[PDB]
Formats: C-alpha cells, structure tokens, sequence
C-alpha cells in the first residue's frame, strides 16, 4: 500500500558537500526518515583519522624543535584536522619529509596507492631556517565517533585525539513533489557536509543499512 | 546600531531564529535567542575538588 | 525496592520503635540463621525486615515470644 | 523555576489556536492530537473526564 | 587494578544502602538527607532538583 | 579574540609583561618558536655598536597558580616591524590583544 | 570493528492488562534509543492502517446542535461514543451498518446489526442511554479503512476518524551499563491499543513499515 523511496540524483556543489534528493514519500515520512538518517549520519559513520605521531627530534609534545615556527603542540593540532582515506587495510603509516624555507603542506607526504589525500593545500608546519629538516611518521586508523587519547591507552610517540566522523553538519528539508496524479507526495532533500573522505551515496546507504539492521530486532518481537 | 549591523548580514533583525529539536526533529513552538557569547573557564576544576 | 515507610510507621506506634524492632529483626536475620518470612527479591536485610513489619507478621511482642520460645530450649 | 514555567505554559488558554472547538473522547486523545500536530498545546476544547 | 567483576560487586553492594548528603552550612534539619545512590560516571554528585 | 570587546584589550595586553615588545624597529631576519632576531632599521642605530636585537621567549614555564606560561611568535619572516609592536603574544593573548 | 553495533539483548514485555503493555529494550548504542523511539511513535500515531467510523446518519436530528426526544444525554456524547467504537473489517474498504433500538435500556455495541465481515471487539461499549419506553432510535454507521488521524474539520454528521489502532504511545530513555560502558541507552515503550490488536503485534507492524521504506537502500 505504501510507496518505495529511492535515490534520484546526487547534486554535487563542491568537493566537500553535496545534496541528495529522494523518491516521493508518503505523508508522515518526510520528517520520520529525515531525522533518523540525520541522527545516524551525525552519530556513527566510519572515519580514517590520525592517531599517533612520531617526530624524530622531539621527546614530548611540550618541547620545541629548532627551525620550526610552530610549537609541537600546534603541529599536533594541525595534524589532527587532516583528511585522508584508505582502501586496503584499516591502519597505515604515512611518512613526511621536507627541507628548506617554506610551508610544509600535506602534499609532501608519500603517495602510496591506497592512501589518498583530499586536501593537498593543508598546512602542517612552517620551516623558517635555511637548512632545517622535519621527518615524522604519521599513523592513521579507522574507527567511529570520537575516541579521546586519554582512554584508549616508548617515549617518542605522541598521542593525538581521534575525531573519526567525516560528516561535519547535516541538514534536510521536505518539499512538495509532483508525480502521477498524487498531490500528497513529497521528496526529502538532504544537504550534507563532508570533510571530503566519504561519498554521499555510500554514506546514505550505510545509514539506511544500520537503521534496518537495528529495526530487525523489533520486527522479530 | 545592532539592528543595522544585523540587517547588513543575512540575519533577522529581532535576533531570534527558529531552531529545531535535535532528538525529535520537531520545531520549537517559539523562536529562541541564538548568538555568539564569550565564555571563560574559571579556575575551579571538579577534578581538583572531588 | 522500598521507597517509603508509611505502612510500617502506621503498623507500629511510632517511628523509633519501628526502627528498633526492624534493627533487631534484621540482626537476627543477618548474623545467623533466621530465614526471612517473606520471599526476598534480591533486597538488603534492612529492607526485607521492614516489609515483614508492614505485613503485620512481625512486631515487638512477636519477636519477644519467639525469642522466649527459642531460649526455652 | 523551570518546572513552574513549563506547567504555566501548558495550562494557559489562547483565544484562537490550531484545532479549536473540537470535542475529544478523553485525556488520552488530547495527547495524540498534540503530538500529531493537529491541535495546539493550548486550544479551548471539550473533553470527557472521569 | 579495577577489574570488571569489581564493578558488578559494587553495583550489588549499593542496592539499598543509603548515604547521607550534607551541605555546609546546615542551618536546619533538612540540610542532612539520606538518599539511595546511583552509580554514574563523571566526578560530580548528581542531585534531584526538587 | 573576543568578538565584542572594549578597546582596552590592547592596553592590558601590552602593559602587562606577557607580550614581547620590540625596543627598536626593523625587519624580522629570523623567526623561530623560541627566539626572534630583529635587524634594526638604519635610522635607529646608535653611532657605535649597531648590532641587532634578540628576544628569547619563555616556553612552558610554571606560573604561580600552576598554570602554563607560554609565548608564541606572531610575525612572519622578512616582515617589517616598528617600536612598540608585539612580536610574540604570551598566555591569553591573540595578536597583542587580551583574550581570556 | 566499524560495521557491527550493539543489538538489544533483554526484551521484557509486561502485559499489565489486555490492551496495555510495556516493552523494554536493553542495551542500545548511545543516541539510538531516541531515533528508534521517535520513528516508531511517529509511524504509529499517523501512518498505521486501520478501519474506523467516519460519519453517521441520524433520522431524528439533521444538525450537530439538535435535540432528540427520549434520550437523557445529548447528541455530542452519542457522537463521542460512536467515535470511540472499535471495529475491525477485513477486505471491505467501506461498510454501512444499521442500528435499531427501542424502549428503556442502555444501548450496547452488541445490538448493532452487522454482517459477518464486520466484527466489534467490545460489545459491552455503551453507545447511548435511552430512558423512555416509547422511544425508538435508528442510526446508519459508515466504517471506512484509512491511515492516521483525520479531523472532522479537514473533511449526515461527520465523525472524527480514528483509523490508527493505537490509543497512547510514549517512550522513555534511560542509562544502561554494559561492562565498563555506562553511556548506552535503554528504551522503554509503553503502549495501549483500542482493542483491535494486542500491543505486542502492533509495534511489529510499525517496524515492518519502516523496513519497507528502506528496501531500495540496503
């Protein structure tokens, strides 16, 4: 008796955010599916965030390297906001090297096939000395939500708080949709906002799969 | 002056916008005051008092 | 599973006598033997005794007569 | 404070509101209307109460 | 060492074991009141509003 | 920075000894997380011993209330500066402006 | 590691009465109690199919504000009692029933002349009280299938159509603990139905509907 919603198009506005329009829906389901999908998306999406850093010339995050404009703490806080996606294995170690005067952008990291960088213009630290080199090993892990470094627990390691969730903000609106002779149908438009590491269609399908798997317990009651 | 500054942007002059409930998705029955305010963290931490 | 003591206070004269008799019954039930007269529901000893008081099957004179009967052995 | 304001906003009639003048089976229905959005939280109605 | 069974034992021993909450100054006899504690996270004593 | 302020933030930040203030104008020859080197401009050298100016910042030094006192450079390499201008904001300061 | 979640393990259904039951789920992921609770509530309140009375024809009275001799009560309470009547019809979208009564006696639902298709769950429901011997009362009742709740103003006197079998749905979210995790959510659903279907079944229906809305994605 009810109708079946399905994806209609994926309108891309920028490399970070896009919108999804749904097949026309019955009354009462515009705000029922929309809010559930928004909650799932903002709650539990997979993420590929940085966890630990290993800079050669430091012992702790409260020190200062020579020739680097920013403190080690600022370097960590800039690395925490690095957007990266992996394909093969859940964890990977990235290598960074730079020398001479100039900013140390994320494009200077190695270019392994599975690991992809979506923001090559991201700036980690500045080099102000004529002959100063920075060499760090960045560890990237896959997870969900926000796992603080003070709970998941040598001396050369520096732990960085992990913010896995790729979606930044999700909005939706319900507007009248014209199809067949029914004037009681509407389409749900979801405008989402990623850091650039997840495809909107994949995120929507994952959220719907999670919701259906959760409801499978109720349907068995 | 505050109203003139608000009108320069794309914000309502009254300063009250219409929010939504996060958990239920239902609109609040009245507009509420939303804006940016400067918060300080005082030097009375709970972990030093428990 | 006990949120008020109105029934026990009404069953006995005043609250202080209720406290004393409940303490005596709970100590009898706790230190040795003296299985409860009411089916417990994973309740602490101080709670099982109070229910016994509100059921009307335990008060000062009942405890006195049981103690006398047992000491007569 | 917070409780008093909520109970004062709940029990306070308005001369014109959504779904006014309709007659309800009882208190249980009044909750189904308010949640469904078919009647405002405070509209003058006629209900049957035991 | 904070094992896992210790938490279950602690939950067991706080079934109906009242604790006396107190605020200085205790001007009147209602400033000391008994409660049945509930095991929560954090480092703050959650208090009933009423 | 405080979005709504009063204009006394600059005065309070400069007057307190938490921001490194250049004694003489010049150009930042070398900037680092723990030192700033200012090559004094031609008009400000004394007749003898021209030299340069060197400011050494304090990094993560314990305060009286067990807080952390830390200074960060706020100027870029090869940037002109003048006398009285902040070269390194201290704790609770943003570009020579109080921010608590 | 990243895909699995924490499915509910303890489901307790406490049937305090015939049409009132409480369902508790524990545990759920943090924030998943509100999502499921609100989805189920919004589906049950205004999207669950059912059949109920939509309009009534009375020969004696032609307007809502009218008086009929022989009845100690008003027309409005008769309309309320017809509105509160719970009826189940299988396969027939629209059915017309004829009610005839006479003499002193409390009119009940069992006195309604209905075909085999139409079944009344509560024959004991008192449609109206008649306190005159010579009095005779006659009604035509229209029962239709539909979904949700339809006010009379949105739409021979009109009757508010309570298509949805539910009568009251409400959910509470509490804190449940698993191992060293305490932030997990526990859902408690309290539900009452008019009598057409037991509360345990109706909830299932709601879930099914929502699942049927996510077929094209999974």
């Amino acid at each position: 008796e009810f109708l079946k919603p399905r994806l209609v198009d994926i309108e891309q506005v920028s490399s970070t955010h896009a919108k999804v329009t749904l097949e026309p829906l019955e009354r009462g389901f515009g705000h029922t599916l929309g809010n559930a999908l928004r909650r799932i998306l903002l709650s539990s999406m997979p993420g590929c965030a940085v966890t630990e850093v290993e800079i050669d010339g430091v012992l702790h995050e409260y020190s200062t390297k020579e020739g680097v404009q920013e403190d080690i703490l600022e370097i960590l806080l800039n690395l925490k906001g690095l957007a990266v996606r992996v394909q093969g294995k859940d964890e990977v170690i990235l290598t960074l090297n730079k020398s001479g005067i100039g900013p140390v952008t994320a494009a200077d990291i190695t270019h392994d096939g599975d690991v992809e960088i979506v923001k090559p213009q991201h700036v980690i630290c500045h080099l102000t000395d004529e002959n100063a080199s920075i060499s760090m090993r960045i560890k990237v892990q896959r997870g969900r939500g926000y796992v603080p470094a003070s709970t998941r627990i040598p001396i050369g390691r520096l732990l960085v708080d992990a913010c896995y969730s790729p979606v930044e903000r999700i909005a939706y609106n319900v507007e009248a949709a014209r199809v067949e002779q029914r004037t009681d149908l509407d389409k749900l438009v979801i405008e989402m906002e990623t850091n650039g590491t997840i495809d909107p269609e994949e995120a929507i399908r994952r959220a719907a799969t999670i919701l259906a798997e959760q409801l499978e317990a109720f349907v068995d009651l | 002056e505050i109203k003139e500054l608000l009108k320069l942007g794309d914000l309502p002059t009254s300063g009250q916008i219409r929010l939504y409930d996060g958990r239920t998705g239902e609109q609040f029955e009245r507009p509420v005051t939303v804006g940016y305010m400067y918060m300080l963290k005082l030097n009375h931490l709970v972990d030093d008092k428990m | 599973a006990r949120v008020t003591v109105q029934d026990a206070v009404e069953k006995i004269g005043n609250r202080f006598d209720l406290v004393l008799v409940a303490a005596r019954r709970a100590r009898q039930m706790q230190v040795g033997g003296k299985d409860p007269l009411v089916p417990e529901e994973n309740d602490k000893t101080t709670v099982i005794a109070l229910r016994e008081i509100e059921e009307g099957l335990i008060n000062n004179q009942i405890l006195d007569v049981r103690e006398r009967q047992e000491q007569q052995e | 404070q917070d409780v008093v304001l909520g109970l004062y906003y709940m029990t306070r009639d308005c001369v014109n509101a959504k779904g006014e003048g309709m007659v309800l089976t009882g208190p249980k229905e009044a909750e189904r209307l308010y949640r469904s959005g078919l009647a405002s939280l405070h509209a003058r109605v006629k209900v049957r109460i035991t | 060492r904070e094992e896992a069974v210790v938490w279950d034992i602690l939950d067991e021993v706080i079934r109906e074991h009242p604790v006396l909450l107190n605020r200085a100054p205790t001007l009147h006899r209602l400033g000391i009141q008994a409660f049945e504690p509930v095991l929560i996270e954090g480092k703050a004593i959650q208090l009933h509003p009423l | 920075k405080p979005l709504v302020g009063t204009g006394m933030e600059r005065a309070v930040a400069v007057d307190s000894g938490v921001t490194a203030v250049a004694k003489r104008g010049g150009v930042v020859q070398y900037v680092d997380a723990s030192r700033i080197v200012i090559k004094v401009n031609e008009d400000e050298m004394y007749p003898g011993e021209a030299g340069i100016d060197i400011y050494n910042l304090t990094k993560y030094t314990r305060s009286n209330q067990n807080t952390c006192i830390n200074q960060m450079p706020c100027v870029s390499l090869g940037e002109p500066v003048e006398r009285g201008d902040v070269l390194a904001d201290g704790p609770s300061t943003d570009l020579g402006e109080l921010a608590l």
